[PDB]
């Protein structure tokens, strides 16, 4: 199960507790284990994978927070661009770019820094951006 | 006439409105079931909520 958590916050019922409460987790237990982990912002977004075996064996993987959060902390955005390609209300830079390359090489998913960025990129346009 | 016309018939409108919302009473109660889905039968009345 994929979740999308604040690093610091913990026992939000309504999000896990169903998608773990089939499983049968503690929503806090398991949410401060995430916060002790990852004992980092609140209001922050960290997504993180949970895998569990048959026998309730639970583990997860946290990641690098979203471009998205990232530059909507960049350009001041609460909603993407109302229509792309037809409103840009955001800007970044391909330092920006390199910046969050930096960030998320390890999470990023093309073996080369270009393609990595085309990539990042397409996202970018995904969220109608422009660049500096 | 205008003026005054508008101004009781806009008083009455807000008259009419204090009375219902009748929406986050059972909104938030259908997340929680949406929650608790898995504790539920169709054939209920009641629930058990926190």
């Amino acid at each position: 199960v994929k979740l999308q958590i604040p690093a610091g916050k913990a026992n939000p019922a309504p999000p896990v507790g169903p998608a773990l409460g089939q499983a049968g987790v503690n929503i806090m237990g398991f949410c401060k284990e995430f916060n002790a982990r990852t004992a980092d912002q609140a209001g922050l977004i960290i997504p993180v994978e949970i895998s569990v075996y048959e026998d309730r064996s639970f583990t997860f993987i946290t990641k690098t927070p979203p471009a998205a959060v990232l530059l909507k902390k960049a350009a001041g955005i609460e909603s993407g661009s109302g229509e792309p390609n037809r409103n840009k209300v955001a800007t970044v830079k391909r330092d920006k770019v390199r910046e969050i390359a930096e960030t998320k090489m390890p999470d990023l998913n093309a073996a080369d820094v270009e393609a990595a960025m085309r990539m990042v990129e397409g996202t970018a346009r995904s969220m109608g951006i422009v660049i500096e | 006439n205008e003026r005054k016309k508008n101004a009781n018939k806009i008083k009455k409108l807000e008259k009419t409105l204090e009375y219902s919302e009748n929406a986050k009473e059972f909104q938030l109660y259908g997340e929680l079931l949406t929650a608790n889905l898995y504790m539920l039968k169709k054939g209920d009345k009641q629930a058990e909520v926190i």
